[PDB]
């Protein structure tokens, strides 16, 4: 009826064959007659919930229920750009004989993530290229490639002929400044992956440089981005308008994801049902089958966002989400203080 | 110098106000727009970007009656701050119980 | 003042003064590059 | 060495030959392509059948 | 010339997975199964590793040394 259509518009996002419908957030006061969409903190705190489904090193997946698309996109953008980290900015070069260009070498070194905790440092002031103990870190990289004194007669592979011919990021040595050695235990300040190939050398060539790293946000440059892929998707909820059974039900298992539609023999005949709509990626392959188009209704839940955050290894992703929320709170507090100072 | 108010015309009418916010982007603009649109006393709320080169946004608020349109701004900011605190607490609790049940 | 250069095939440090025929010992190649400077150079990772 | 490995066994592993002969990947690949073909899940098989 | 450290689209660390990928090419693994075993789910990293040409050794063959 009309009420069902209104509820579907205000709660579900339907994906059609040619276009998506009901994509705009509409639960606002005055848009609906029989609904009081005015803001209520109690109802929001009641309906909202967070459920983590998977959490390992440099990877997190959690469902938020009750939040809106605006706040979800705000969190995503803060995680992508407004979370500060540590990255290489200044490169001091001493007799770089490598084939790799100096600017390209500095650009590659800048993209290398640093395991240093950004909360323990501060932003470098305008200028001040010398750097202080509080707001900079130094990494020394000195690799001299030379021929192996003991090798086979042929030694076709470069590994046997030469030593230190591939300058991995493990050669980077953190040089403490001031009292950073006492504050940070040995092994904490280091490259994240320890296996990133910076450049390749030949005997005679040498790479000697120092790297000054300062705190920065991803908005200024992508090298400060802590998260590799921080995104969110609406939770799908596939519904069957009519009970589908028989061999065509198997087609359902072949139309959607292999892990969402399951076939069961309740009375000796195969009937399909939704097992786990989370695993579906909405390939929209059900629209190819003419008969099975009018039997399913693909939809997305408006107030259920599955966030997937894969980080670069600087810090665990839960702390990243916490720091993103803290940065949003800090922006709100700064604007409130500015408004109070105005009035 | 970050957030500055501007009246609709020389008459200094408090019904239609424009807040210019510096060093911001679509994130806070859209968040505050969503948090203040639910205020029943707001007839028109809208944020826009002047130019992608400069980092500033312009929000415009027009109320229904005689609201100064600055009180809804502070209301939306406080509501967004409370929502952020609540989601932070909920996420911390969820992560803690997940770590507890995993071990 | 010792001015140093590098050959194109031997790659050995050769010291030659002004107004000398460009050559290199133990070979006959006539391409002589200049060694890299020792001054500090600052680069930006941008 | 490659021909001896082929006489001993019909299937030859490229990594084992690269490790033993201490040669680069391209030389071993050229040696194998002259007398062998790539069979998935089995390695390198002699191009002609047992006569 | 050399394998980039960061992926152009997403930004996942991909420079450290190059030589190991070559090992998977030295092994019997094909392209697809090797890219799957390396942990590249999205196709952007797969394109980054697959379409990359290793020109650093060809240049080092012309290096002074
Ligand atoms: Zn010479
Ligand atoms: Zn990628």
């Amino acid at each position: 009826a009309a009420s069902q259509a209104v509820e579907e518009m205000r709660s579900r996002v339907v994906l059609g064959e040619f276009g998506v419908r009901n994509v705009h957030t509409t639960d606002f006061p005055g848009n609906y007659s029989g609904y009081d969409d005015a803001w209520d903190q109690d109802r929001f705190e009641k309906n909202f919930r967070v459920d983590v489904v998977h959490m390992d090193e440099n990877s997190l997946e959690f469902d938020m229920v009750g939040i809106d698309a605006a706040i979800a996109n705000a969190f995503r953008r803060i995680l992508l750009a407004e979370v500060p980290t540590m990255a290489v900015e200044k490169v001091l070069v001493y007799n770089n004989t490598s084939i790799v260009q100096d600017e390209i070498l500095a650009h590659r070194l800048g993209l290398i993530p640093i395991h240093a905790d950004p909360r323990l440092f501060e932003y470098r002031n305008q200028g001040d290229e010398e750097g202080t103990e509080i707001d900079t870190l130094q990494f020394r990289l000195q690799v001299r490639c030379t021929r192996n004194p003991h090798a086979a007669k042929d030694s076709s592979d470069p590994n046997e002929l030469y030593v230190n011919h591939k300058v991995y990021t493990r050669h980077m040595t953190w040089i403490p400044l001031g009292n950073q050695a006492d504050l940070f235990p040995e092994g904490t300040i280091r490259p994240v992956h320890d296996d990133i190939l910076i450049a390749q050398l030949r005997p005679g060539q040498e790479i000697d440089l120092l790297m000054h790293c300062v705190k920065g946000i991803g908005k200024d440059h992508a090298k400060f981005s802590p998260v590799a892929t921080a995104s969110y998707r609406l939770l799908p909820d596939i519904t069957l308008l009519e009970p589908v059974e028989g061999e065509a039900a198997e087609e359902l298992s072949r139309c959607f994801s292999p892990g969402v539609i399951e076939v069961q023999e309740v009375q000796g005949k195969k009937v399909a049902r939704v097992a786990n709509p989370r695993l579906d990626t909405f390939s929209r392959e059900i629209f190819r089958n003419e008969k099975l188009k009018k039997v399913v209704r693909l939809a997305r839940v408006r107030d259920h966002y599955i966030f997937s955050v894969e980080s670069t290894g600087v810090l665990p992703p839960d702390v990243l989400v916490s720091e993103a929320i803290k940065v949003l709170m800090g922006k709100c507090r700064r604007f409130l203080d500015e408004l109070d100072a105005v009035q | 110098k970050t957030a500055l108010e501007m009246v609709q015309a020389a008459g200094t009418d408090r019904h239609c106000v424009t807040f210019v916010l510096h060093e911001e982007d679509h994130t806070l603009g859209n968040s505050l727009r969503y948090m203040i649109m639910k205020n029943p006393e707001v007839e028109f709320c809208g944020y826009t970007t002047t130019h992608p080169s400069e980092s500033k946004i312009n929000l415009r608020i027009q109320t229904r009656g005689t609201l100064p349109a600055v009180e809804p701004f502070q209301r939306g900011l406080n509501e967004l701050m409370n929502v952020c605190q609540h989601v932070l607490d909920k996420f911390e609790a969820s992560i803690k119980d997940y770590k507890d049940q995993k071990a | 003042q010792p001015m140093i250069y590098i050959c194109g095939e031997c790659h050995t440090e050769n010291e030659i003064k002004s107004r000398d025929p460009i050559r290199c010992r133990e070979c006959g190649y006539r391409i002589m590059y200049k060694k890299r400077t020792k001054r500090l150079v600052v680069f930006d990772a941008r | 060495f490659v021909m001896w490995k082929f006489t001993q066994s019909r299937w030859v592993v490229r990594k084992e030959v690269a490790t033993v002969t201490k040669l680069c990947a391209e030389d071993v690949k050229d040696f194998l392509e002259h007398m062998a073909v790539v069979r998935i899940n089995k390695g390198w098989e002699f191009i002609l059948p047992y006569d | 010339m050399i394998i980039p450290v960061r992926c152009f689209t997403c930004g996942k660390i991909v420079g450290n997975k190059w030589e190991a990928y070559l090992g998977l090419l030295q092994a019997e693994y094909t392209e697809g199964d090797a890219l799957d075993a390396l942990g590249l789910k999205r196709y952007c990293c797969r394109r980054m590793l697959l379409a990359h040409v290793d020109l650093i050794e060809k240049l080092l063959n012309y290096a002074p040394l």
